[PDB]
């Protein structure tokens, strides 16, 4: 658990030690569900997934969450508003309802969640206070 | 009405060197309300615009949300041919004809070249006189 001093809070976690194996015989082929990482040695795919659990107050209490998704303006190349087809913006759907938090990672929109206190204001970007 | 037929779709790509600094080649009809002054679509000063900006026919459209039912407005309609060359069309092409018509319909309670001097006619009765 890593601290930080522009106030960012970090998990950095490292896999090490010894695969699971399972015995893989003499012409036996690991196939595709794991490798063959030494003779007779099978080693199965596998995945490692972590449920990182937060309970926020960010800057006091009344918190919700939201999805970040980075787009491109909807209007066209050539149009009055997008003349040269550069503008993008970043698309915040604050979760209304747990089945709207559902969500994934998504790389086409470089995704990012925010946890925000939706009762206070930034005085200069006039967002709310956030992590 | 406008009965026109020769109504090219303009070949060139959407973002083409030609559909840009032919904002109205884009559409067979384009209507927009009418200003002072709103005479060329392509622009005042032509030669060398590149085609990104806001002028002319891509300036009277703007956002496209400006009414333009009953009030005063400037109809531009977009015609011509796609020329293939044949060898007939040298040294010295034969015309190629091109043409559009706006026709009466409503406007008159009826056909109003009746009264033009008819180079014949014979009523049923003048016929029977002949015998
Ligand atoms: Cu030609």
């Amino acid at each position: 658990w890593v601290f930080m001093q522009d106030g960012a809070i970090r998990l950095d976690i490292r896999l090490t030690g010894i695969l699971n194996t399972y015995i893989l015989g003499d012409d036996e082929e690991a196939g595709p569900w794991g490798t063959r990482v030494y003779p007779n040695v099978n080693a199965h795919n596998h995945q490692h997934l972590f449920s990182l659990r937060i309970d926020p107050r960010i800057d006091g209490d009344g918190n919700s969450a939201a999805a970040c998704d980075a787009k491109s303006s909807p209007y066209p190349l050539g149009s009055p508003e997008n003349m040269y087809g550069n503008a993008f913006y970043s698309e915040k759907t604050t979760f209304k309802t747990v089945k709207d938090s559902l969500t994934n990672y998504e790389s086409a929109t470089g995704r990012s969640w925010d946890i925000f206190n939706p009762n206070k204001v930034n005085p200069y970007s006039g967002k709310p206070p956030s992590y | 009405k406008l009965v026109s037929t020769q109504c090219p779709p303009l070949l060139a790509k959407e973002g083409s060197l030609v559909a840009k600094r032919a904002p109205w080649a884009s559409h067979s009809v384009n209507v927009v309300p009418y200003k002072d002054n709103r005479l060329y679509p392509s622009g005042d000063h032509v030669p060398q615009w590149s085609g990104d900006g806001v002028r002319g026919m891509r300036e009277w459209i703007g956002d496209g949300s400006e009414n333009i039912d009953n009030t005063d407005i400037l109809f531009f309609h977009t015609f011509g041919i796609t020329h293939f060359p044949a060898p007939e069309d040298f040294p010295l092409m034969p015309a190629e004809p091109i043409t559009l018509m706006l026709r009466p319909r409503h406007f008159f309670t009826e056909n109003p070249g009746l009264d033009i001097q008819p180079s014949y006619a014979m009523t049923t009765s003048e016929a029977k006189r002949a015998v």
